[PDB]
Formats: C-alpha cells, structure tokens, sequence
C-alpha cells in the first residue's frame, strides 16, 4: 500500500508513541468484547466471560503483544506486506481457518484503541494514513485464501 | 437485538455529547470521507473540504437522526422509516457504506470520550449503530 | 423488511421444493463446504464427504428451520429464536457464514427449480435468506 | 488463483457451452434487481423500474456481454489477473469508486445464473471450482484499493 510522505511521517510519529506492553491487548479485547464470535479461537484463554474478565486476562494481554509487534513490523515493510505476513497468513488461513473479514475488524478495532488513546491527536487525515495501513495488513495476511 | 444494559449504556453515551452532537456528526462524515474515498461520490453538491459549512450542517442532520433513534430505541424502525426511505430508494446508498460511517462515528466517539469509551460501551455503541444501519438499508426496492 | 410479493414469491418456490427440503438442504451445505472451506471448522464431528448421512441429517434440520421461517414469515424472530440463541451463543458462527450458506442455498435452488428462479423469485429469496440471517445473528452476547 | 487440473477441466468445459450473448446480460441484470442499489451507476442505461424491464433493456443486455467478456478474458489468464483486470480497476475503482464488494456479488450473481442454465451439470464440485475464479477476478479487480 501507498502513503504520502505527510501520511507516513503521521503514522510513524504517532506509532513512536505507541504503549507497545498494552496497546494490543486491548485491541484484541475489544474484539472479543465487541465481536464475541472470535471468542472462538481463544477457548485455551480461559475466562472471558465478561469484559472486565477479558480486558484483565493475562492471556490476552500477552497475545495482543504478538499481535502488536506484527502491526509494528509492517509499518517497517509497507511496500512488502505479502512477504512480510506470509508464515502468519499461512497459520491463519491454513491452520485456524479465520474468515478474513475478522482481519479487518481486528484493524479497525486497533483503530478505535488508537483514537481512544490519542484523541484530538488522532486527527481524520492521521486516521485515514491508518486506515490504509490496516488495509494493507489485513489484505496481506489474507493472502493465502487469493 | 439491544439489552437493557446496551440501551442504558448508548443512553450515557450519548448523553455525554451534548452541544457537540452535531459536531462530533461533522467529524465523523470528515473521517469517513478521508478514509474511505468512495463515499465521497455521494456528496458531489457538497465541498467536502475542512470546514465546509456542508459538512457542518450535515453532520447536524446525522446527529439529530442517531439522537433521534436513542430516544426511540424500542421503536427504531418506526421513527427512521422516512430516513430509510430516503437512503435506500432515493439516493440507493451501498450498506456496505452504513458500516464504513458507523465505523467513524465509534473512531469520533473513542477521539471526544475517553472515560464513557470501555470494552462494555464500545460494544454497546457498536450494536446500536448496527441496529440503526439495518433499518436504514431496509428498504431497497 | 419483506413486501407481500416477497412473501407470496418465497412461498410460492418454497412449495416447489416439496419432499426435497431435506436433500436441497445437504446439496446447500455440501456446496458451501466445497466453496468455502472455512466453514468446515464448524463440523468436526461430522464426515463432510459426499452421501454423508450426517451431511444428509443435517440437511433436513436446515430445511425444516427455513420451511418453519417461511410458514411464520411474519414472526420470524419468534419462530427462530431458539435457533438464534444456539448459532450465536453456543456455537459462535461467524456473521460472514450465513452469507456463504444463503448463497449457496439460492445456487441449490436455481440449478433445481428453473421455473421458478425469475429475477424477481431471485431477488425474494435473497432478501428473505437475508433477513434468516439476521435473526440468526441477532444474538451475539 | 490456483485450480486444479480437475477444477481447469471442469471450468473450461462448462463455460464452453455459455451463450456468450446472454449470461452477462442476465447476471448483470440481476445485480440490478437483486442488489438494487447498483443501479446508481446505470442512470443512462433508461428503463430499470420493473424486473421485466431490466431484464429486457438493451443496453443491460449489450453491457452485460463486455462484463461476460473480461470473465472469459480472465479465464484464459488465471495465472495473471491482475494484469488483466489493471486498466478495469482503474475504471471501477478511480473513476467509477464502485465499492468492491459489489465485484463479489456480481461474481455470486454469475455463479447462480450457470446454477440456472445448466441445472444439476452445476455440480457442487464445479461451483466451487467457479467460486475460486470469481473470487479471483474480484480481487484482481479491486487492485487498484489496495
Ligand atoms: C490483522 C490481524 C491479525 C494479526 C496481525 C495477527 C497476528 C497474530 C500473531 C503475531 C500471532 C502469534 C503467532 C505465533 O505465535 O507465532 C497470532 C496467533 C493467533 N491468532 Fe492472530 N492476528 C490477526 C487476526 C486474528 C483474528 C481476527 C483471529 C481470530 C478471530 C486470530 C486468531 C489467532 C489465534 C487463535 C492464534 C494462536 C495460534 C497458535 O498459537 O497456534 N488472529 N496472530
Ligand atoms: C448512521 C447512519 C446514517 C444516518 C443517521 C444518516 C442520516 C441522514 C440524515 C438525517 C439525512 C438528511 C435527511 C433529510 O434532510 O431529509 C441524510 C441525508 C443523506 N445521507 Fe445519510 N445517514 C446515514 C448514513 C449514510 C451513508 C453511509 C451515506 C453514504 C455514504 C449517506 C448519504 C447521504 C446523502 C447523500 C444524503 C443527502 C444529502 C443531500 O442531498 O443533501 N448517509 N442522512
Ligand atoms: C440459513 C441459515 C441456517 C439455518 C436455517 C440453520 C439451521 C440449523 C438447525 C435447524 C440446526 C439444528 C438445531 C438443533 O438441532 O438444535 C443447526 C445447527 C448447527 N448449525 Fe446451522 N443454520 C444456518 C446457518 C449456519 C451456518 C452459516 C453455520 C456455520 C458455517 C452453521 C453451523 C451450525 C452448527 C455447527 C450446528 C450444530 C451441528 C451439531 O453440532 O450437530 N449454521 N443449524
Ligand atoms: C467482476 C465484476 C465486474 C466486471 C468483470 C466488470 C466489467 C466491466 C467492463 C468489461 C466494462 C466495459 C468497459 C469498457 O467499455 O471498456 C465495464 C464498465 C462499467 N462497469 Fe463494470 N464490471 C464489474 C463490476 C461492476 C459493478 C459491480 C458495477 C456497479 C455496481 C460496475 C459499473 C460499471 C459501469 C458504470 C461501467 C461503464 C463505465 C463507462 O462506460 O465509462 N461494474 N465493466
């Protein structure tokens, strides 16, 4: 995917003050809060059984931190998404089977974290660099059902 | 469908935005024009500039129709009938666009209300926004 | 929402498919699990391959929750609440499925009943497949 | 997109016995019935008030034979459709900014009007083999988004 120079130095000046620890665990709380049929794929999680239960849950915490660590490394290679989200498109569409409409919600959920976080900071043409970003990502790692 | 506690929850919400309803409504159409290019194609009388009086005065319009649908919660489909028969007949909007708005309308919400935007609230918001986009893409014919 | 036209011309194919509800209900999901094969993951339990008994079995259910759907047409909700609360609830079918198993179904219907698939037949049918789903995943908690 | 030698045969098989002057005109005009909300982009095409008078318009009927014709384009080059499909994405998606899921469900549309026309020759099988190809041109043509 394609951004601006303005976009990108939006994106990256925002990302350097990104809480790396907490970040994605909360994006990926709130999908299991706001969309609670990817519950299904984190049965070995243990309680999700309300949203303080999730947002709290260790286990979700420490995957969100992978999660967030591979958002980080495309924002690195965002003229080689593909080759960067290959051995993770393969496990989540060869392996576990996700629809990738979950992907975008995934991204569009980090999207909202972020807007949370940052607020006034998080300005529309700051969103929209993100929204190509996320874009980008949740295409990639759908790579393997193209 | 909304529980008890969904309605409770957009009922706080939303009461939170206050004078800002039709501001935030500006805002979120502004985040869904930058994010989201194909949906400009709907506003062509429109500038879609920053600070275009259209914008602004739309974004009233969107605010009092989502103020509208939590006051009449229980009746959704009754009191945005009109609205559904504008967007679907008339001006034959995409639904796939119902979720791009929705979707800056939460982003606008998160960016102004950081205390009232939790897990529970952000799901509660989330549905009723999608309550709203199914009775306003109802009506195709 | 449904017209009268939609629900005479979803009846009125419906009647069509007679003593093959159950069989266009295996052919349906044995093309969604060939088309799609995401959807698999749902039925471990279940032999997948073609003549499967359980595949078969399991068509019928399809079929009599969609004949129950079309005689209580006007009360969907109702009629499929109890289905709503399982495919949500304790299942946790994605929402994106029930689009690829609508659509299979019309395939199933158009390569049987082509008498009856008009565009206009098609477009009913689509529309009351659509609203199925939305009962369907009305219950997400 | 990747087909088996199977999923090849059964697709070139069938799609050689498609009238070639008809199918595009049926599948777009059903998009216009269906999915009445793409007809925004038909305003010049006249007479779309009825069923019957989508169905019957010429200009359905002429339009739908050049979308039936870049299927078949696609069919002969699986391996590259994003070749193929590069100057109708720019069409479709920077001039024309038809949202793209529009490409899948004209792609389904497709898929039950062969459903239609060859009745139990449509074999589970053989739509899946289609589906992959319609997924294939779908995605090739909304490029230009990503
Ligand atoms: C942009 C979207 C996503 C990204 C970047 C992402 C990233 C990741 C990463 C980095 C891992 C760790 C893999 C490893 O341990 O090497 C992982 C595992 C996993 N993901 Fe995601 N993910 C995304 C979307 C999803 C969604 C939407 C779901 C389900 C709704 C999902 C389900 C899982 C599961 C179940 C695992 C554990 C797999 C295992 O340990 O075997 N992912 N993902
Ligand atoms: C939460 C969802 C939405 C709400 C509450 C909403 C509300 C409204 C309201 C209150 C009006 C003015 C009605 C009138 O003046 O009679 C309107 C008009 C309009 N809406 Fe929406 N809308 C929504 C979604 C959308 C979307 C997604 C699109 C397209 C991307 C769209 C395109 C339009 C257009 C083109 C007009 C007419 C503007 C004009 O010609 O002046 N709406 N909407
Ligand atoms: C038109 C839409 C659908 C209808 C009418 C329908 C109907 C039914 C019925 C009648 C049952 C049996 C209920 C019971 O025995 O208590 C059932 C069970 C089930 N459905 Fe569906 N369903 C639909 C869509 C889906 C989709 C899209 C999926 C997943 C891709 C799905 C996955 C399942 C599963 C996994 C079961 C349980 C099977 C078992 O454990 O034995 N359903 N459905
Ligand atoms: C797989 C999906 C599609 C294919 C293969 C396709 C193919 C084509 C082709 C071959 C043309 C003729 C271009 C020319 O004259 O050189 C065309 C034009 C056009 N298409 Fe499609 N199309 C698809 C989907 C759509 C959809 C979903 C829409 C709208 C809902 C759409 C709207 C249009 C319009 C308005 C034109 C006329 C453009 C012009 O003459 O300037 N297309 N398309």
């Amino acid at each position: 995917v394609h951004l601006t120079p303005k976009e990108k130095s939006a994106v990256t000046a925002l990302w350097g003050k990104v809480n790396v620890d907490e970040v994605g665990g909360e994006a990926l709380g709130r999908l299991l809060v706001v969309y609670p049929w990817t519950q299904r794929f984190f049965e070995s999680f243990g309680d999700l059984s309300t949203p303080d239960a999730v947002m709290g849950n260790p286990k979700v915490k420490a995957h969100g931190k992978k999660v967030l660590g591979a958002f980080s490394d495309g924002l690195a290679h965002l003229d080689n998404l593909k080759g960067t989200f290959a051995t993770l498109s393969e496990l989540h569409c060869d392996k576990l089977h996700v629809d990738p409409e979950n992907f975008r919600l995934l991204g569009n959920v980090l999207v909202c974290v972020l807007a949370h976080h940052f607020g006034k900071e998080f300005t529309p043409p700051v969103q929209a660099a993100y929204q190509k970003v996320v874009a980008g990502v949740a295409n990639a790692l759908a790579h393997k059902y193209h | 469908v909304l529980s008890p506690a969904d309605k409770t929850n957009v009922k706080a919400a939303w009461g939170k935005v206050g004078a800002h309803a039709g501001e935030y409504g500006a805002e979120a159409l502004e985040r869904m024009f930058l994010s989201f290019p194909t949906t400009k194609t709907y506003f062509p009388h429109f500038d879609l500039s920053h600070g275009s009086a259209q914008v602004k005065g739309h974004g009233k319009k969107v605010a009092d129709a989502l103020t509208n649908a939590v006051a009449h919660v229980d009746d959704m489909p009754n009191a945005l009938s009109a609205l559904s028969d504008l967007h679907a007949h008339k001006l034959r909007v995409d639904p796939v666009n119902f979720k791009l708005l929705s979707h800056c309308l939460l982003v606008t919400l998160a960016a102004h209300l950081p205390a009232e935007f939790t897990p529970a609230v952000h799901a509660s918001l989330d549905k009723f926004l999608a309550s709203v986009s199914t009775v306003l893409t109802s009506k195709y014919r």
